[PDB]
């Protein structure tokens, strides 16, 4: 199945943060409405906050998260996860080896702001 | 924050 | 029910990032082992990081959140969510005042790390 | 905060199902648009099914769970994830006495449906 | 990644609840330490319960989820959510065809029990 694919709320800010646990160089990629909004990238195998930034979701809502390794996709997990019916969390981990930790990149998206 | 009036007197 | 505490594998490193969303100055304590471990205090209305720390998780594996504003608790939300069986996050949301948004400070904690 | 309380998407069938896990009888009631919608009652320590039943999320999507055991509200937990964008679970726990274990009315709220 | 996949706690008991959202007839099969457990079989459009079924995790705690239907494995999306440090789910959906609801069946696995 799809991973990495959210659908927000319309124009809603929202916050986007990515770590690092690899020896890799993590590169993260933030697309709205499938136009290139954020990148960020690091090396760390020590969670790095290797970028942080607020976005908005735009006409669409539609928010995907790519991570790669020297241009190599990594593999995907995800979720979306509500608390007490507002606060809201998406959640990517992401596999670019062989051990499985899914951990490599690390990206939390949160939303309201404010 | 706070339980308040106005914006803020209260807390 | 109890909010913000997280029982993580013994003796295991782990990630917590805050972030704050409130005109009140957030103080973030996270306690491993019933002792304060690390504090991130700051204020913002837009979703900055207040803090970020890698951790150990202690003899216990026992982790503890407290959000605070001028020495208030703030009321807790939380949830732990696992991912491909392996990546885990540990998730609180907190309310310093009566709007109920519930990001007045924002917490993450991931693990494993490396 | 609030728990047991959920915002679904309007005119949406939606799966409600309530397990057991006490010597009392749970008695739960399902709320839509803040009408009683169903109800079970039952005693299990077995996790029995004591209900389930395919409702509409109507014109509001507000759906929100009670439960009691002979009169008296139990302590509530919830949450809602969301699997691949589309898949969703509204999550129920509650706890009618002092061991804090939040099983004894589990109920499992799920969509879409068909 | 890997899913329907849970590590759940030695020699406890969790219950499994299988749904049916499709056309076609679903088997979902329960492995417990890599052995069949428990198999539900059925079809609905209308989210009927198709098994529910209380398990013992065994000595190893590897609990696998497997959907299948005309003999053709479905798709899986999984995770799993622990409110308050205490209570949790695993969750299971799978996809038989191509519309991507990913309710074909449903399953839920919930512990502790009693
Ligand atoms: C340091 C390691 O780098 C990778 C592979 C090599 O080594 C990652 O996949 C591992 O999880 C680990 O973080
Ligand atoms: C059998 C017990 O019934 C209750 C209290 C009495 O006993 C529940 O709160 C317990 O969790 C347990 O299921
Ligand atoms: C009734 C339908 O049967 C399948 C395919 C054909 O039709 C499922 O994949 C659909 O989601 C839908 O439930
Ligand atoms: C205190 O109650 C108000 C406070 O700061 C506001 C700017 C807003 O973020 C609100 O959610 C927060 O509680
Ligand atoms: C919440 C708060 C903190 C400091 C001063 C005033 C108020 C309302
Ligand atoms: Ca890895
Ligand atoms: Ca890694
Ligand atoms: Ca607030
Ligand atoms: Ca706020
Ligand atoms: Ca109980
Ligand atoms: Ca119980
Ligand atoms: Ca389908
Ligand atoms: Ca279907």
């Amino acid at each position: 199945a799809t991973q990495g694919v959210f659908t927000l709320p319309a124009n809603t800010r929202f916050g986007v943060t990515a770590f690092a646990n690899s020896s890799g160089t993590q590169t993260v990629n933030v697309l709205v409405n499938n136009e290139t909004a954020a990148t960020f990238s690091g090396q760390s195998t020590n969670n790095a906050v290797i970028g942080t930034q607020v976005l908005n979701s735009g006409s669409s809502g539609k928010v995907q998260v790519q991570v790669s390794v020297n241009g190599r996709p990594s593999d995907l997990v995800s979720a979306q996860v509500i608390l007490t019916n507002e606060l809201n969390f998406a959640l990517v981990g992401s596999e670019d080896g062989t051990d499985n930790d899914y951990n490599d990149a690390v990206v939390v998206i949160n939303w309201p702001l404010g | 924050c706070x339980w308040x009036k106005x914006k803020x007197w209260x807390c």
